[PDB]
């Protein structure tokens, strides 16, 4: 049974989202300005698994008709498009910050605070809710008086110049800067014109970069194809867009794995159970 | 000629050894064996004072049990109202090098001290609402390592130059000199009587003053390396001292002789400071392990373990009337336990 | 709570606020040990019981401590948080060398400096240069090993200079550097560079070792690592 | 040369030193220690009604 | 350690005025700063309160709506601006200087002051007194509540006032002796019922004494005992 089979991809999200949080509040050897931006994507990624994925398995197991409660269909619409944005953007002005601290290493030790971090996450949320809030104002009707389902998805005729603007202010915008970040960081490491520490730098930073353009150009590519496609075979695009988004939600379960555990104090936190 | 008074001294010494063998019939140990234990004592911490920006160098209780200073490398001195955590004065300091810190009797005078060879005296109390530097002692060669207030006019200080001087504050010179170390003096310890003081130095070796007189009486060695804190009975009839040889001695005056040491084979780090209950009967002492300890002083054996702090233990002391125990360390935070 | 203790309150938060802003204010900074034996020059390596240096370079300002008998490691604790040591021994004598590798030797293996970096330099070169082509005084006299030595062919000279004078400067830096990498793993890695009595340019090199160090503490505290 | 008979003389004048039994200065010490030990809150914990902290 | 009042004269009703307070001999910055009034032929009346910082200000209920305080710090200065004078408003103001912490002695220093013409209850039984040199005398102040807190302070003051003269502390917080106070004066007492004793008592010790409390806003004076010879 598949249900067995795939709470074994929520388990490991939760596990390893309290642990990275578990690990950063007790541990007080890794209390500083940049690891108090990394519990705002650990919380973002934490609520996709605990309030986005189970929700999807009870539309998968029953009919993929709507079960719940007919009023909460347009509200786990903006709260998938938020979570994803704010993951997306965290990991971008993580790459950001990367290349600041690698070009102008003084500075970037001179003006890191808590203040710094607090500005740097309200600016990511505030853009993460500026992209989602049109999603319950233009919220989903129902044409029968007694909905057994209101098959709640975003449709093209009524969602369709949100589909092409919405996804290049989440995942093109976000992409063009993580680009010309990664190829003009890997320059200023290389700069040495066993393995140099600035060796395995420019191995950890291409492990994230692949695995990111690994599991959201799927769903994003296939989308924009619908919105712009008026010949393509849109039932087949379908059942497309239902194996590649549970790729971008597994995402979530290997954030707290993947920048966190290349330091051994992280992974000495975890050792004993935090 | 030299060898002549070599070998006297020699002699002179192997003779004081026998005289003082002469006058070991018991333990201490053997004696209060037939005492019953303290049994495991528990502290917890009741406030948190903070606000420094660096490591804590040192710390003294005020008379009235209530007001303490406290002197950190970022170049403040900061007095401290114990029961409120407020703060009641914020001093600058030129140096920012500060090893030492002390606290007037009158409760009207502060200390200071530290590589700049220089104790500055500033006053608390008076007109215009602000503290002052009242005098600046000179005369040293090495950085000054403690410094304990006599009256309103009289202080005693040691310094790494292998010397402790008495000043007086008024005349601003030196009235007395005491010179018999071969290392650098590291603590000083004074007397409830304020007639006699002893004094630890780097020389593993520890000796007792006379103020009025100004000559030494007796030497205690007993130590495999250098000792960094002494303390001082409250009877007046002994003291201890604690090595960076994960070891503590307590040693007596008219036996002129050790009585009891306080080591653990878990323990291997130095030792920091050192201090005494009201009654004598509580030995606590900081480690370089980020821990206290407290130990019986007449059984030796470990009673409580004091872990609050995540860095170096850097100065510990005990109220006057024995209600809590302050313990500064090197992560900026010093705390109260009771 | 009477009104005298909220006005204590009151004056003792204004305190807390100055005492921010100054710690603020005073974290700009970076921080230098300068220490030598003697006979070094290190008094003159920057042309612009405490000794105390300013100076500036590229909008950064860098203030540098000198203290001025035997044993230093009681008062030497205290710089346990310093950017970096700065080591300045003088090359052109061979009779107190071996005083200066043991001085190197008790610094780098110090307690409370397992994670501090030292900036080595060689002063009086064109001492040693004058020295060797006179040829007066031998190494193989004080070092024996200097006989049977590696020429530097791998490496590149600098261009123009007897390859005597190469040999034995090279000889000096890597008796240093061996020395250096016998201990302290990667935590703290040594800078050799070779100066002269009077060099024009002597703060362009602190400053570029200074950013590699920070660079490398980023590159730790960044989970790169 | 001449700090052999500073350091002799200070020898001497701390060998001539009157001193007693280890027993009678440990008996005193602890007959200290137990005539105070009511008075000693660290010894035993005191009632929180009568502490300050 | 001085302060200068200016600021004053006939005043018609219904205009406006502003009265200044110049300090000079000590920090200004670190005191806050309290304007009190005394009726031509009448005690002392609190009239405003401004704190160091200007994070808190206090007002009395009769000027409340048409009084401003102001301080200036790099000029060191005070200011009291006066709205809608009414017949009630002729006194004389003085400019009174106080600072708080664990041991401080507040309303330490009045100034001179300048005239200007248009809840809890302290009780002085007494109003005149004969005395003689050499003769102890005590004199009695009651209070409607309690002025001891749970921290075990006891919230009263004492000033003397001497012909042609401005108010000195004498006593803080009931027991306390001020500085530069011969040591004759004494002061003792409990809840609601507080003694100033003076012994071996000699010349320019002729005035009017005056008992204050400080334990809740707004502070209230006695009515005020006097000594004559
Ligand atoms: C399989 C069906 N679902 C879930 C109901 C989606 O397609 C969601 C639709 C999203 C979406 C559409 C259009 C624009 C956007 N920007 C950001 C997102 C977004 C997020 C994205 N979430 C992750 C999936």
């Amino acid at each position: 049974w598949a249900a067995l089979l795939i709470l074994m991809v929520i388990i490991p999200t939760i596990g390893g989202n309290t642990l990275v949080i578990l690990a950063v509040s007790l541990e007080k050897k890794l209390q500083y300005a940049t690891n108090y931006f990394l519990m705002s994507l650990a919380v973002a990624d934490l609520l996709v698994g605990l309030f986005v994925m189970p929700i999807a398995l009870l539309t998968i197991m029953f009919e993929a008709m709507w079960p719940l409660p007919l009023v909460l269909c347009p509200a786990w619409l903006f709260l998938d498009v938020l979570f994803s944005t704010a993951s997306i953007w965290h990991l971008c002005a993580i790459s950001v910050d990367r290349y600041i601290a690698i070009k102008k290493p003084i500075q970037a030790n001179q003006y890191n605070s808590r203040a710094t971090a607090f500005i740097k996450i309200t600016v990511v949320w505030l853009i993460s809710i500026g992209i989602a809030i049109p999603v319950p104002i233009k919220g989903i009707e129902t044409d029968v008086d007694n909905p057994n389902n209101i098959t709640c998805v975003l449709t093209k005729e009524r969602f369709g110049d949100f589909m092409l603007f919405g996804s290049l202010a989440a995942f093109f915008t976000p992409l063009a800067i993580m680009i010309v970040t990664y190829f003009l960081t890997i320059h200023a490491l290389q700069k040495k014109a066993t393995i140099s520490n600035e060796q395995r730098a420019s191995k950890v930073l291409g492990i994230v970069f692949f695995l990111f353009l690994l599991m959201w150009c799927p769903f994003f590519i296939t989308n924009i194809t619908l919105v712009l496609c008026d010949s393509c075979n849109q039932t087949t695009l379908q059942m497309l867009l239902e194996i590649f988004v549970w790729i971008g939600y597994v995402s979530s379960g290997v954030n707290p794995l993947v920048y966190t555990l290349f330091n051994k104090t992280f992974r000495d936190a975890f050792g004993r159970y935090i | 000629e030299l060898d002549q008074l070599r070998q006297e001294a020699e002699q002179l010494k192997n003779q004081i050894r026998d005289a003082r063998k002469a006058c070991a019939d018991a333990t201490l140990s053997q004696i209060t064996n037939n005492i019953d234990p303290v049994g495991r004592i528990q502290m917890r911490t009741r406030r948190t004072l903070r606000g420094h920006l660096a490591k804590i160098y040192a710390m003294h209780w005020g008379t009235d049990s209530r007001l303490l200073v406290s002197a950190s490398q970022d170049g403040k001195l900061i007095i401290w109202d114990s029961y409120t955590t407020n703060k009641v004065h914020a001093i600058p300091l030129r140096s920012s090098w500060v090893m030492t810190c002390a606290y007037a009797p009158s409760g009207n005078y502060v200390a200071c001290g530290g590589l700049d060879n220089i104790c500055s005296i500033y006053n608390l109390k008076t007109r215009e609402g602000n503290v002052r530097v009242s005098r600046e002692l000179a005369g040293h060669t090495g950085y000054l390592s403690c410094c304990r207030f006599l009256d309103d006019n009289q202080i005693v200080t040691s310094s790494g130059d292998t010397t402790c001087a008495l000043w007086d504050i008024e005349t601003g010179q030196q009235t007395t000199t005491f010179t018999g170390h071969t290392g650098d003096v590291m603590s000083l310890s004074l007397a409830p009587d304020t007639r006699l003081f002893v004094s630890g130095a780097c020389d593993a070796s520890a000796k007792l003053w006379d103020v009025r007189e100004g000559m030494c009486r007796q030497t205690f060695t007993g130590h495999e390396s250098d000792i960094n804190a002494i303390c001082f009975f409250p009877n007046g009839n002994a003291f201890a001292t604690g090595s960076d040889d994960a070891t503590c001695r307590l040693f007596d005056l008219r036996a002129d002789q050790e009585l009891m040491t306080y080591s653990h084979d878990n323990i291997i780090c130095g030792i920091t400071s050192v201090s005494f209950s009201k009654s004598g009967r509580l030995l606590l002492a900081g480690y370089d392990d980020f821990n206290c300890n407290v130990w019986d002083a007449l059984k030796a054996d470990r009673a409580g373990v004091l872990a609050g702090h995540d860095n170096r233990v850097s100065c510990l002391g005990v109220t006057d009337d024995g209600m809590a125990v302050a313990t500064g360390s090197w992560d900026s935070f010093l705390k109260i336990w009771n | 709570v009477s009104a005298e203790d909220k006005a204590a309150a009151e004056r003792s938060k204004m305190i807390d606020k100055n005492l921010r802003e100054d710690g603020e204010k005073a974290r700009r900074t970076l921080r230098l040990l300068l220490l030598g034996a003697d006979n070094s020059g290190k008094s003159t390596i920057v042309k612009q019981g405490i000794f105390e240096t300013k100076f500036q370079v590229d909008k950064v300002n860098f203030h540098m401590f000198d203290v001025g008998r035997d044993e230093r490691r009681k008062w030497i604790q205290c710089f346990n948080d310093v950017t970096a040591i700065i080591f300045v021994v003088d090359s052109s004598d061979y009779n107190r060398l071996q005083e200066a590798l043991n001085d190197f030797k008790s610094i780098w293996n110090n307690r409370w400096l397992r994670t501090i970096s030292v900036i080595l330099f060689l002063n009086k070169q064109d001492l040693l240069a004058e020295k060797v082509l006179a040829g007066k005084s031998k190494i193989e006299d004080y070092f024996p090993e200097f006989a049977r030595y590696t020429t530097p062919e791998d490496a590149t000279p600098e261009p123009g200079e007897d390859p005597r004078v190469t040999r034995a400067k090279y000889f000096i830096r890597k008796e240093f550097v061996d020395i250096s990498t016998a201990s302290g793993d990667g935590r703290h890695i040594c800078y050799p560079h070779f100066t002269c009595a009077v060099d024009t340019e002597n703060a362009r090199r602190i400053f570029n070792d200074c950013k590699d160090i920070i660079l490398q503490m980023n590159l730790r505290e960044y989970n790169l690592v | 040369i001449a700090q052999a008979r500073k350091l002799v003389e200070q020898l001497k004048m701390e060998a001539n030193i009157d001193r007693i039994k280890v027993s009678k200065a440990a008996a005193d010490l602890m007959a200290y220690c137990e005539a105070h030990a009511k008075e000693d809150p660290l010894l035993t914990p005191v009632p929180a009604s009568e502490n300050p902290f | 350690v001085q302060l200068v009042e200016s600021g004053g004269g006939l005043v018609q009703p219904g205009g406006s005025r502003k009265l200044s307070c110049s300090a000079s001999g000590f920090a200004f910055s670190s005191f806050g700063m309290h304007w009190v009034r005394q009726a031509p032929e009448k005690g002392l009346e609190w009239v405003a309160y401004i704190s160091s910082g200007s994070g808190t200000i206090y007002y009395a209920d009769t000027v409340k709506g048409r009084f401003t305080i102001s301080r200036d710090d790099p000029k060191n200065t005070l200011f009291l601006q006066m709205t809608s004078l009414r017949s009630e408003d002729t006194a004389m103001y003085y400019c009174v200087r106080s600072i708080y912490y664990y041991g401080s002695s507040p309303f330490d220093f009045w100034g001179q002051g300048t005239t200007l013409t248009v809840d809890i209850v302290m009780t002085q039984a007494t109003s005149s007194v004969p005395v003689t040199p050499g003769e102890s005398v005590s004199i009695s102040c009651r209070s409607s509540k309690s002025l001891l807190h749970s921290n075990g302070n006891t919230y009263l003051y004492w000033f003397l006032q001497r012909p042609g003269q401005s108010p000195q502390l004498l006593i803080y917080r009931m027991s306390n002796l001020a500085s530069g106070v011969p040591d004759r004066f004494s002061g003792s007492g409990s809840g609601t019922a507080f003694t100033l004793t003076i012994s071996r008592l000699e010349a320019e010790d002729v005035g009017v004494y005056y008992c204050m409390q400080h334990l809740e806003y707004p502070l209230t004076f006695g009515a005020g005992t006097k000594l004559e010879l």
